[PDB]
C-alpha cells in the first residue's frame, strides 16, 4: 500500500553497522598511529 | 499496489543511492584526510626498489645486521631488516623514543610479513624487493614483530622483537 | 534407454544434477578441517586426533590448504556453473548444447583430481593463493589451469543460448536470468585472465621444470587481477537466486527488473579493476593506485549495496501480502519453515556485517590495521561461507525435486532447518571471535593453537572461536546424513521433477523499456569493461614487465 518501514529500518540497521564499524575502525587506525 | 508501489519504489531506490554516495564519500574523504597526515607514512614504498635474495644475506646492509640501525638525518634511522625463514634479523631492534625510523626489510626465501604489534607498521616482506615503510614510535618498550603471511613450517614460530628505548 | 526417461528428450538436468553434486563433495571434504581451523583459533589442538582420522593429513596448513582451495575455488566454482547454466535455458525452456556442457563437467573433473593429488599428499601446500616464490607440485598448478579453463567453456554454452534465442526472438529483451546469466559469464571473462596469465606466463614453466623463478610481484598482481572477482564470482550465482527466485518462495515478487539488472550492470562493470585493496599491503606498488582501486571499490559496494534494498523490500510486501503487520511484523509472516528460503536470508543477516567488513578492508590505510589477521576470514566466512553457501544449500530444496524428480521428505525438510540455523550461529560466533581476535593482532593462517603461549588477550573471542568449533561440527555433520541421506533413498516421484522453478515475478513497471533497454546493451558495457581493466591494471602491469625479477622456489613445508 505505503511507506516500507521494513526495507528501511534495515537499509538503516546496514548504515549503523557501517557506522559503528568504519569509526570504530578508524579510531583504531589512529590509536596505532 | 503492482503499479502503485512501483514509482514510490524507484523513488526510495533513489533515496539510497544518493545517501549511499555520501557516507560513501565522507569515507573517501578521511581516508584521504590520513593521507595528509605522518601516518600515512606506513604506507610501503611507492617507486620500486629491487634486490636479490641469495647475495642479500651475504652482503648489502642485510649482510651485517650489527649496521641496521643506521642514523641518517638528526632524527631519520633506516633499518635493515631481513624477514626470512622463521625469525626477522635483527632480533631485537634496539630504537630511540620519539624519534623517525625508516624500516628497509626483504627476504631471502619466500614472502613473509611484518606486522608490529601496537601499529599500522604492517607490510608485505617479498623476496626481490625493497619495501619501505616509516612509523615513529611514541612509548618506550617492547613490540612483538608478527609474521601474519605463511611463511611455510615456522610459520607460527615466525615473530620478532624492537625495543623502543627510553 | 533410460529407466528415467530424462536424459532422451530433456536432460540439461543430467549436467546441473552433476556439476551440482561434485560442488557439494567438494564442499563436504574440505569443510573436514573447518571445525579444526576452528578450535585452532579456538586454541585447542585437534590435529592429533585429526590426524588420526585421517592418515594422510601431513601439516595443520595442508588441511587448510585442501579446505580452502576446495570449498571456495572448487565448490563456488561448480555451483556457479550449476545455477548460470541450467537457470539461464529454462527461463527460455531451451536445450545448453551438451557435448560441450560434459566438455566442460569432464575438464573440472579431470582438473579437479589431476590436482587434488598433488595436495593431499602433502607435495603443494601453498595455500589456496599458492604466492610464488613457494613451490607447489606441477599436476597442482596444471589440475586448477584445466579445471578453471572448464569454465571458460561454460561462458559459452551460455553465450550459446543467448546468440540462439535472441536470433529467433528478434528485437526482444533477454528476460532477466539469461540477461544476468550474459553479464557474469561475460564479467568473469576479463577477470579470468589474470590468474590464467599468471599460470600460462609463469605458474606452468616454472613448476614442471622450464624456467627456476618467478617475480613474486606480478606474480600476485596478476594474481590477484582475477583473485577480487572470483569472489563476486561465487556470490553472484547466489544474487541470481536470491533477486529471482527467494520472493515467490517468499510469496511475493521482485519488486524491480531493473534494479536487478542494474546491479548487475554495475558488477561486469566495476568487478575486476580492484585487486590493489588486496594489495594495500605490497611494496614496490605506486601509492595512488592503491588510492583509486580504493575508490573503484567502493563505488562497487554499491549494487550488493542497493540490493540490500531490492530485496529487503521484496521480502518486505510479500510479509504484507502472507499476513504481516508491525514495523517487522512482515516477517514472521515469511515462510520460516521451508529451507528453500529461510538459508540464503540467514545467509543475507550474517551478510550485512561481512559487507561492512568488506568496506573497511577496502579504506586503504584502515586496511593497515587489519590486513592478514583473523579479521579477514571472518570477513569473508560471513560474505562466500554463509551468504553464497546458505544461499547453495538452500536451493538444494527445489533445485533436487526439480533436478531429481525426488521429492523433500519432511523428514528433511525438518532437519534442513536443523542443519541452516544450527550453522548460521557457527558463522556468527565464530565470526566474532575472528574479528575480535584480528582486532587483537592475531595473524591469520597460523597454527596459533601450537604457540598456546602466545596470544594471551585472545583469551575470549578464543572461547566463541572453539564454540563454534563443536557448533560447526555439529552442523557440518548433521547435512551430510541430510545431503547424503536426502539422495540415498530410491523413493522418486517425480510428477515434481517436471520443473516450474520457482521462478518470481516483477511489479511489472514504468520506465521498464526505454531503460531496461539500456541494461540490455550487453557488449557496449562488455567494452568499458575490458576499457576499465585496461587502466586498471594499466600502467602498473606494464611497469612491473619492465622490470621482472625471477627468484628460486622454495619449498618449507
Ligand atoms: C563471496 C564473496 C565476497 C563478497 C561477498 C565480499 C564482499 C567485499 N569484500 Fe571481501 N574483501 C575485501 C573488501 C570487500 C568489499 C569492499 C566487498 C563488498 O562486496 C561489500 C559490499 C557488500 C555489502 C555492503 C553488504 C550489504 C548487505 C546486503 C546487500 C544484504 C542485506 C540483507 C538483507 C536485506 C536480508 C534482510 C532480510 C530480512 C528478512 C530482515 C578486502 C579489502 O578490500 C579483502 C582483503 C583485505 C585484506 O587486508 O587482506 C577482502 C577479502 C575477501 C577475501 C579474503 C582475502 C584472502 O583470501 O586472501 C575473500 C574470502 C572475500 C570474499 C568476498 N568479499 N573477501
Ligand atoms: C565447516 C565450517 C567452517 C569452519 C568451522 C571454518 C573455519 C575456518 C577457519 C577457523 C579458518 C581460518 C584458517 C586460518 O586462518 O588459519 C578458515 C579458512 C577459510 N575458509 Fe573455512 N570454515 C568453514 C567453512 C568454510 C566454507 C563453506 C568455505 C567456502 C565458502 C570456507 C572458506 C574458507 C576460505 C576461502 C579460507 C581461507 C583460505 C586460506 O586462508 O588459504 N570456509 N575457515
Ligand atoms: Cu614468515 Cu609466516
Ligand atoms: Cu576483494
Amino acid at each position: 500500500e505505503e511507506k516500507p518501514k521494513g526495507a528501511l529500518a534495515v537499509i538503516l540497521v546496514l548504515t549503523l553497522t557501517i557506522l559503528v564499524f568504519w569509526l570504530g575502525v578508524y579510531a583504531v587506525f589512529f590509536a596505532r598511529g | 499496489d503492482e503499479h502503485k508501489a512501483h514509482k514510490a519504489i524507484l523513488a526510495y531506490e533513489k533515496g539510497w543511492l544518493a545517501f549511499s554516495l555520501a557516507m560513501l564519500f565522507v569515507f573517501i574523504a578521511l581516508i584521504a584526510y590520513t593521507l595528509a597526515t605522518h601516518t600515512a607514512g606506513v604506507i610501503p614504498a611507492g617507486k620500486l626498489e629491487r634486490v636479490d635474495p641469495t647475495t642479500v644475506r651475504q652482503e648489502g646492509p642485510w649482510a651485517d645486521p650489527a649496521q641496521a640501525v643506521v642514523q641518517t638525518g638528526p632524527n631519520q634511522y633506516t633499518v635493515y631488516v631481513l624477514a626470512f625463514a622463521f625469525g626477522y634479523q635483527p632480533n631485537p631492534i634496539e630504537v630511540p623514543q620519539g624519534a623517525e625510523i625508516v624500516f628497509k626489510i626483504t627476504s631471502p626465501d619466500v614472502i613473509h610479513g611484518f606486522h608490529v604489534e601496537g601499529t599500522n607498521i604492517n607490510v608485505e616482506v617479498l623476496p626481490g624487493e625493497v619495501s619501505t615503510v616509516r612509523y615513529t614510535f611514541k612509548r618506550p618498550g617492547e613490540y612483538r614483530i608478527i609474521c601474519n603471511q605463511y611463511c611455510g613450517l615456522g610459520h607460527q614460530n615466525m615473530f620478532g622483537t624492537i625495543v623502543v628505548k627510553e | 534407454s533410460e529407466i528415467s526417461r530424462v536424459y532422451e528428450a530433456y536432460p540439461e538436468k543430467k549436467a546441473t544434477l552433476y556439476f551440482l553434486v561434485l560442488g557439494f563433495l567438494a564442499l563436504i571434504v574440505g569443510s573436514l578441517f573447518g571445525p579444526f581451523q576452528a578450535l585452532n583459533y579456538g586454541n585447542v589442538d585437534a590435529y592429533p586426533l585429526l590426524k588420526r582420522l585421517l592418515p594422510f593429513v601431513q601439516s595443520y596448513y595442508q588441511g587448510l590448504t585442501l579446505h580452502g582451495v576446495l570449498n571456495a575455488i572448487v565448490f563456488t566454482q561448480l555451483f556457479a556453473q550449476a545455477i548460470m547454466v541450467y537457470l539461464p535455458a529454462r527461463e527460455l525452456n531451451m536445450r545448453p548444447n551438451m557435448g560441450l556442457m560434459w566438455l566442460s563437467w569432464w575438464m573440472a573433473f579431470i582438473g579437479l583430481v589431476v590436482a587434488a593429488l598433488p595436495l593431499l599428499a602433502n607435495e603443494a601446500t601453498v595455500l589456496y593463493t599458492f604466492y610464488p616464490p613457494l613451490k607447489g607440485h606441477w599436476a597442482f598448478y596444471l589440475g586448477a589451469s584445466v579445471f578453471v579453463l572448464s569454465t571458460w567453456v561454460s561462458i559459452y554454452i551460455v553465450l550459446d543460448l543467448w546468440r540462439r534465442w535472441k536470433a529467433a526472438n528478434p528485437g526482444k529483451v533477454t528476460p532477466l536470468v539469461t540477461y544476468m546469466a550474459v553479464v557474469f559469464w561475460l564479467m568473469w571473462f576479463l577477470a579470468s585472465l589474470g590468474l590464467v596469465l599468471e599460470a600460462v606466463l609463469f605458474l606452468l614453466p616454472w613448476s614442471f621444470g622450464l624456467v627456476e623463478g618467478v617475480d613474486p610481484l606480478v606474480a600476485r598482481t596478476l594474481f590477484w587481477w582475477t583473485g577480487h572477482p572470483i569472489v563476486y564470482f561465487w556470490l553472484l550465482p547466489a544474487y541470481a537466486i536470491i533477486y529471482t527466485i527467494l520472493p515467490k518462495q517468499a510469496g511475493g515478487r521482485l519488486v524491480s527488473d531493473p534494479m536487478a539488472r542494474l546491479a548487475f550492470l554495475l558488477f561486469l562493470l566495476l568487478s575486476t579493476p580492484v585487486g590493489f585493496h588486496h594489495q594495500f599491503a605490497d611494496p614496490g606498488i605506486d601509492p595512488t593506485w592503491k588510492m583509486i582501486h580504493s575508490v573503484l571499490t567502493l563505488f562497487v559496494a554499491v549494487p550488493s549495496l542497493m540490493t540490500a534494498f531490492t530485496v529487503a523490500a521484496s521480502l518486505e510486501f510479500a510479509g504484507r501480502l502472507r499476513g504481516g503487520r508491525g514495523l517487522f511484523g512482515w516477517i514472521r509472516a515469511l515462510p520460516w519453515d521451508n529451507p528453500a528460503f529461510v538459508a540464503p536470508v540467514l545467509g543475507l543477516l550474517g551478510f550485512i556485517p561481512g559487507g561492512a567488513g568488506g568496506i573497511v578492508n577496502a579504506s586503504f590505510t584502515l586496511d593497515y590495521v587489519v590486513h592478514n589477521t583473523a579479521w579477514v576470514p571472518g570477513h569473508f566466512h560471513l560474505q562466500v561461507a554463509s551468504l553464497v553457501t546458505l544461499t547453495a544449500m538452500g536451493s538444494l530444496y527445489w533445485l533436487l525435486p526439480n533436478l531429481t524428480g525426488k521429492p523433500i521428505s519432511d523428514a528433511q525438510r525438518r532437519l534442513g532447518l536443523a542443519v541452516v540455523w544450527l550453522w548460521f550461529l557457527g558463522m556468527m560466533i565464530m565470526a566474532v571471535g575472528l574479528h575480535w581476535a584480528g582486532l587483537l593482532n592475531v595473524p591469520r593462517r597460523a597454527y596459533i593453537a601450537q604457540v598456546p603461549d602466545a596470544y594471551p588477550h585472545a583469551a575470549v573471542p578464543m572461547v566463541f572461536n572453539v564454540l563454534a568449533g563443536i557448533v560447526l561440527l555439529v552442523a557440518l555433520l548433521l547435512f551430510i546424513y541430510g545431503l547424503f541421506s536426502v539422495l540415498l533413498s530410491r523413493e522418486r516421484k517425480p510428477e515434481l521433477a517436471e520443473a516450474p522453478l520457482p521462478f518470481a515475478e516483477v511489479i511489472s513497471g514504468p520506465e521498464d523499456r526505454r531503460l531496461v533497454l539500456a541494461m540490455d546493451r550487453i557488449g557496449f558495457w562488455f567494452a568499458v569493461a575490458a576499457i576499465l581493466v585496461v587502466l586498471a591494471y594499466g600502467p602498473t602491469l606494464v611497469q612491473l614487465f619492465g622490470h621482472l625479477n625471477p627468484v628460486p622456489g622454495w619449498r618449507l613445508w
